[PDB]
């Protein structure tokens, strides 16, 4: 009982925009429906995005510690592990009647545009 | 095109940084200057230009009439009128370095073809 976090890749190492998702990747159709979130991170050529991304990576190599970022904006690794282990042993959310009504309406609207998407 | 290479992946951007930082170690310098960036970018352009031939031609030294035509394009960009009375373009040519005798011959040449 564990989650699977993998990263797929296309055949020719280039996601063609004029090709379907099932044809670009050699993954079985049943394997694609078993996942919960199928993100598609593309490498779009943008001048406004490559300029800000290069400045962020250059600031990490100039200073070993983020002095420009405040301490209340980035949480340490020791505090992040204590927030997940504590909530996974005491916090137990219960689906109420108002929350269960919107989940049924959202599942019908998605099919009008499998049962694995309902549990996700 | 026929010489379709790879896409501009972000990994190629980090390669120029590693090549520029390695060039500063040979010169015993703790800071990367502008010469180290140009030297690292030259090695990438050489490996990419190995498919093209050694035939490069470049020529850009014609009559000075083309330089005066660029000043007329600035007036048409802000306004866009082809009138004969031009009193503001003459003040821009004098600040450049051209004489007033050659300016009158360029305006009459363009006015004949209605430009």
């Amino acid at each position: 009982r564990s989650s699977i976090l993998a990263s797929a890749n296309p055949i020719g190492s280039r996601y063609n925009p004029n090709l379907p998702v099932t044809e670009n990747i050699d993954l079985p159709p049943p394997l694609l429906s078993r996942f919960d979130l199928v993100y598609l991170v593309l490498d779009k050529v943008d001048e406004k995005n490559d300029r800000e991304l290069a400045k962020h990576l250059t600031n990490l190599y100039l200073e070993d510690k983020p002095e420009h970022i405040s301490q209340d904006d980035v949480l340490p690794v020791e505090f992040l592990t204590m927030y997940i282990s504590y909530a996974k042993e005491h916090i137990h959310p219960i689906i109420t009647e108002a929350a269960k009504t919107e989940l049924v309406r959202a599942y019908v609207g998605m099919r009008k545009m499998t049962t694995r998407q309902l549990e996700s | 095109s026929k010489f379709s290479f790879g896409q501009a992946t972000p990994r190629t951007l980090l390669g120029i940084i590693r090549l520029s930082q390695a060039l500063a170690k040979l010169r015993l310098a703790d800071m990367v200057d502008i010469d180290d960036v140009e030297e690292a970018l030259r090695l990438v352009r050489v490996s990419k230009e190995s498919l093209y031939q050694e035939t490069n031609k470049s020529k850009e030294d014609e009559s000075p009439t083309t330089k005066i035509f660029t000043i007329i394009k600035k007036m048409l960009q802000e306004t866009g009128k082809n009138t004969l009375s031009y009193e503001n373009i003459v003040k821009t040519v004098r600040l450049r370095g051209f004489t007033m005798l050659q300016l009158s011959n360029c305006i009459q040449e363009y006015s004949y073809l209605n430009v």
